[PDB]
């Protein structure tokens, strides 16, 4: 956005008890997604990871171990309550990323700002065959 | 990880950003349509290849394809 | 710009495109961009693809009359 | 009437009594005529 | 607290329905166009739960059908007493079982 | 005598299969009084069994080593030596119905292509129209070659749909 906001651990959890689908070794071990929003009042949600939390009024953040269950949550809590929230990947070493709204106006806008890339200025169907990209490494989509 | 192509037959309906489910297409400003979009995939690493977009699509064939190969953590949808 | 850029609105088109699902097939004009862009023929057709959508976008060069 | 006569024009019903007919006529004929395996009069 | 709450005369007993197949979703009630279609038909034939979001009307179908089934049920049995009754030998069956 | 099979009214395990038959349906029907409807039903059975195997006889059957006839299938050899009805009449009428059905159809699919929305014509049947189709059929082999003839039977392939290469 205007500014990137950055991941604050300290902000409280969601009211929630134990939890099966959640953190396996993988998050101390490689990247674990956390997923940060604002309530304006207490209501209950569901997990993707599990059964039901309830969110506290004020900041909440939640940890998951893959990004699908972040978005799936972020997408649940927009199409709910409207709640805009967003999710940060913390690796190993503590290396914080911004991932869902990297200009900060969600990926359905497109802000201007953003650079096209991984696109074909060509119709589909009009690649190359196989025969000619061969013993290249070269796929026929790729150029 | 997988690769996500997007040609010139996008309208910008924004109908495979909306069924992508880990964040990996976008939309940018274009002057080849009407809507003045275009699908990008500026996240491809985090693809696991589910196809989602492919099914939102509205154009005859495809705009927007997912190629298999090469997977990884991010691309197998492990969560260990 | 003189005329029109594409053909006649609500008139029977033929798909060139080998890679779309109707071609060979006659569909109608709904509406042909005046902009510039790509791909400025809408064709609506009777029969629906897999995906179950009935109208495409084509270019100039691969929409002609239909043969009688 | 005719909104009954549309629900019997529709395909399970046609197809019913197609197959009704067709499978009275055979078995009329097989009644009628027993056993018959050899093309003579 | 606990009586009968009936509503009189919410659907009428016409034809109308029985002429357009599909009627019972919005999926179908815009008419076939692929073979598929004809599938759907008789796969959300009975999905009350998606037919309507009122758990009333979905309750009086429940009702009607389960109606039905008894009726057919009762068809059958009655049926195989026909059957007990004319093509058996129950009678002979009774002297030496 | 042909493909070493002797014909069905001179062979001899015929005979054996024929008394075979007779021969339990008759200790079927010693179990129960004459006047009875099972004794009834069992004499028809044997009465439908005994004509069935004079009818197989003097009409040119062949059957070889088990009394079991056989069909003479190559016409020509059929023709010449009274085998024509076994395979050869039968696909000529199949033929007929066959084609017959397949011009009904043909014609009614041409005729509900033309109204708007002909997918509900084809899912609610015309029953008139079909019927009149049903009745209009008795010439099929004639307005089919006829068809052919003026080109209306075939379609251009510039205007069938056609997979990508
Ligand atoms: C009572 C329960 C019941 C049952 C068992 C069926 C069964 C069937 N219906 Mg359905 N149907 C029902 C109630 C029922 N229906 C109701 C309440 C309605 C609303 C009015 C419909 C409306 C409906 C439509 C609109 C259509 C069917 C069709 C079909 C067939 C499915 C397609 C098929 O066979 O492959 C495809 C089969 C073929 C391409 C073969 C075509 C040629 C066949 C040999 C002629 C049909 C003869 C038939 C099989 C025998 C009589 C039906 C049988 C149940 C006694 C199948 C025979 C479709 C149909 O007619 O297909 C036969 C169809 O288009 N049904
Ligand atoms: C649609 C096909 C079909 C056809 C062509 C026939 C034709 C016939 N049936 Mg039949 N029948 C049919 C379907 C059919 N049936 C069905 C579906 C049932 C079950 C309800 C019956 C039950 C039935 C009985 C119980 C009897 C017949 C009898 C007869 C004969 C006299 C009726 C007559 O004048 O018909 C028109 C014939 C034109 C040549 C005739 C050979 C009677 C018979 O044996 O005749 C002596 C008889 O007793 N049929
Ligand atoms: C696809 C393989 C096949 C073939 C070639 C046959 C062929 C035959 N079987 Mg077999 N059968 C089959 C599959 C097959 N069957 C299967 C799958 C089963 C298990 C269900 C059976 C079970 C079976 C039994 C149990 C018996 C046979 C019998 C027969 C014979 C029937 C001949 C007949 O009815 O007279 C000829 C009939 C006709 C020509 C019908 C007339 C139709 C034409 C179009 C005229 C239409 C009528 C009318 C004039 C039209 C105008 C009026 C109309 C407008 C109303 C024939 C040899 C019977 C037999 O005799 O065996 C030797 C027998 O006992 N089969
Ligand atoms: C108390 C009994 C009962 C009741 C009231 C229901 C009611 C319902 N079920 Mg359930 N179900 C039941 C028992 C019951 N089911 C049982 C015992 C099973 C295990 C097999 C299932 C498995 C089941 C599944 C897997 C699904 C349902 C679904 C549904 C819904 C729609 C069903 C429909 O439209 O079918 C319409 C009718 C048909 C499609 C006809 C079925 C015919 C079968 C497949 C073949 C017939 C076999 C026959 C005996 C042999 C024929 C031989 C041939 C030669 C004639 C509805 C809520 C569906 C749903 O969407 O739920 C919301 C769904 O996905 N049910
Ligand atoms: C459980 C239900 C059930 C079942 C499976 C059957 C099945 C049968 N019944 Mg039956 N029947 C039933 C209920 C049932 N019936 C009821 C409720 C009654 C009283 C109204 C009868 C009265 C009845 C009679 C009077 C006769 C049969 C006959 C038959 C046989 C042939 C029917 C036929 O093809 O008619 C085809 C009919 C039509 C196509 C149109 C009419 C068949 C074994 C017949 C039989 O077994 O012959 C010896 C027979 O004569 N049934
Ligand atoms: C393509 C399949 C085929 C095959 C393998 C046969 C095989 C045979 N035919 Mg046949 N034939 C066929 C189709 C076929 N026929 C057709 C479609 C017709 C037109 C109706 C004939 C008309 C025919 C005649 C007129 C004669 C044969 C005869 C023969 C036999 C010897 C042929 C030869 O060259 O000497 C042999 C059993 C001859 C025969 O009876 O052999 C003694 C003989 O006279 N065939
Ligand atoms: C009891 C008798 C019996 C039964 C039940 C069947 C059943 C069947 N036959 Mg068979 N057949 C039989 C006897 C029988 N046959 C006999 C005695 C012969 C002569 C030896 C044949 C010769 C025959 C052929 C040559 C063909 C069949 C086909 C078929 C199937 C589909 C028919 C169809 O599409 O609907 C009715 C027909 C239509 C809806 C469309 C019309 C298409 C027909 C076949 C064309 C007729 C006109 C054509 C120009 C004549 C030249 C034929 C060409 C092959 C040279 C069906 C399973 C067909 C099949 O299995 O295809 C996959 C097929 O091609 N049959
Ligand atoms: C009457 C309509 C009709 C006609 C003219 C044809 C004609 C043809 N079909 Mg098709 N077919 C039909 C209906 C029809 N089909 C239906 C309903 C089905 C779904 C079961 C198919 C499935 C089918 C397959 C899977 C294949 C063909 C093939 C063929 C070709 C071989 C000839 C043949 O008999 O195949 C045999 C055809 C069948 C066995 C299908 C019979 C289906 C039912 C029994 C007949 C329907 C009759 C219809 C209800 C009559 C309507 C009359 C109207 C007044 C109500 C030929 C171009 C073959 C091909 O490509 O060859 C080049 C092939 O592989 N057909
Ligand atoms: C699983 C896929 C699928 C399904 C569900 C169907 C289902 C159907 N197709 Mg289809 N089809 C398929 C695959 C399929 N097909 C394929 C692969 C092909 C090959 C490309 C075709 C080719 C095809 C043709 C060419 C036709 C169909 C037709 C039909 C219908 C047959 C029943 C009917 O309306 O006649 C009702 C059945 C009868 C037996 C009625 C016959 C009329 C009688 C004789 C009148 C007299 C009745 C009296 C009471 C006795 C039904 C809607 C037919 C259609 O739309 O209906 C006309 C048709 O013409 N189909
Ligand atoms: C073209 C086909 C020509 C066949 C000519 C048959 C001449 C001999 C003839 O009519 O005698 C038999 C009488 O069958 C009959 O019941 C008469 C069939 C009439 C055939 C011509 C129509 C027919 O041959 P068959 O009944 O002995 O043949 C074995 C069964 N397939």
């Amino acid at each position: 956005p205007w500014k990137q906001p950055e991941l604050d651990p300290d902000t409280p959890s969601p009211i929630f008890g134990g939890s099966t689908g959640g953190l396996l070794r993988k998050a101390q071990v490689e990247e674990f997604y956390v997923t940060t929003w604002e309530s304006p009042k207490e209501q209950i949600f569901e997990m993707p990871t599990g059964g039901a939390a309830i969110m506290r009024k004020g900041p909440n953040l939640l940890k998951f171990a893959r990004k699908e269950q972040c978005l799936a949550l972020t997408t649940q809590l927009r199409t709910k309550f409207k709640m805009t929230p967003c999710f940060y990947r913390v690796y190993a070493d503590g290396k914080v990323e911004y991932l869902h709204p990297k200009d900060g106006v969600y990926p359905e806008k497109v802000n201007a700002g953003r650079v096209g890339v991984n696109q074909n200025m060509r119709s589909i169907g009009e690649n190359v065959d196989p025969i000619k990209v061969k013993f290249t490494g070269s796929q026929p989509f790729t150029i | 990880a997988h690769v996500v192509k997007i040609y010139d037959t996008c309208i910008g309906c924004t109908q495979c950003v909306r069924a992508c489910p880990l964040d990996v297409l976008e939309m940018v400003p274009w002057d080849g349509c009407k809507a003045a979009q275009m699908a990008s995939s500026p996240r491809t690493e985090d693809c696991v290849g589910c196809k989602r977009c492919e099914t939102a699509c509205p154009t005859d064939f495809l705009s927007v394809r997912v190629y298999l190969g090469n997977e990884s953590t991010r691309s197998l949808g492990l969560a260990y | 710009k003189k005329k029109e850029v594409g053909p006649k609105r609500g008139s029977l088109v033929k798909v060139l495109r080998p890679e779309s699902y109707w071609y060979n097939q006659v569909g109608k004009v709904v509406s042909v961009d005046q902009s510039g862009i790509r791909y400025p023929v809408v064709v609506r057709f009777e029969n629906q693809n897999y995906a179950g959508v009935s109208t495409n976008n084509y270019a100039l060069d691969e929409v002609t009359d239909p043969p009688a | 009437m005719k909104d009954f006569t549309t629900y019997l024009s529709t395909a399970p019903v046609v197809g019913l009594g197609w197959a009704i007919f067709t499978s009275g006529l055979l078995i009329e004929i097989n009644r009628f005529f027993p056993d018959p395996l050899v093309f003579s009069f | 607290k606990v009586k009968i709450a009936v509503d009189r005369n919410p659907v009428e007993t016409n034809f109308e329905k029985w002429a357009k197949p599909g009627h019972f979703s919005r999926a179908l009630a815009k008419g076939p166009n692929t073979t598929t279609w004809i599938w759907n038909l008789h796969a959300d034939a009975h999905d009350f739960d998606n037919h309507t979001s009122d758990l009333e009307e979905i309750s009086r179908k429940v009702f009607s059908a389960h109606f039905g089934q008894l009726g057919i049920i009762l068809i059958w049995l009655s049926g195989m007493y026909f059957h007990g009754a004319r093509f058996s030998n129950y009678e002979g069956w009774l002297s030496d079982p | 005598d042909v493909a070493g099979l002797t014909p069905c009214s001179e062979s001899k395990a015929y005979n054996k299969l024929e008394r075979k038959e007779l021969k339990t349906l008759e200790k079927r029907l010693k179990k129960y009084e004459p006047g009875s409807a099972p004794y009834l039903a069992l004499q028809a059975t044997k009465e439908r069994t005994q004509n069935r195997f004079k009818n197989y006889a003097k009409a040119g059957l062949l059957c070889g080593n088990d009394g079991l006839p056989h069909l003479i299938s190559d016409p020509g050899l059929a023709l010449r030596f009274n085998h024509a009805g076994e395979v050869f009449i039968p696909t000529f009428g199949f033929l007929y119905v066959a084609g017959y059905i397949g011009h009904v159809g043909r014609q009614y699919i041409i005729k509900s292509k033309e109204d708007a929305k002909p997918t509900d014509k084809e899912i609610i049947l015309d029953v008139p129209l079909a019927l009149q189709l049903a009745f209009q059929g008795w010439a099929w082999p004639l307005a089919a070659i006829q068809e052919l003839r003026n080109g209306s039977l075939l379609e251009k392939d510039e205007n069938i749909t056609v997979s990508p290469r």
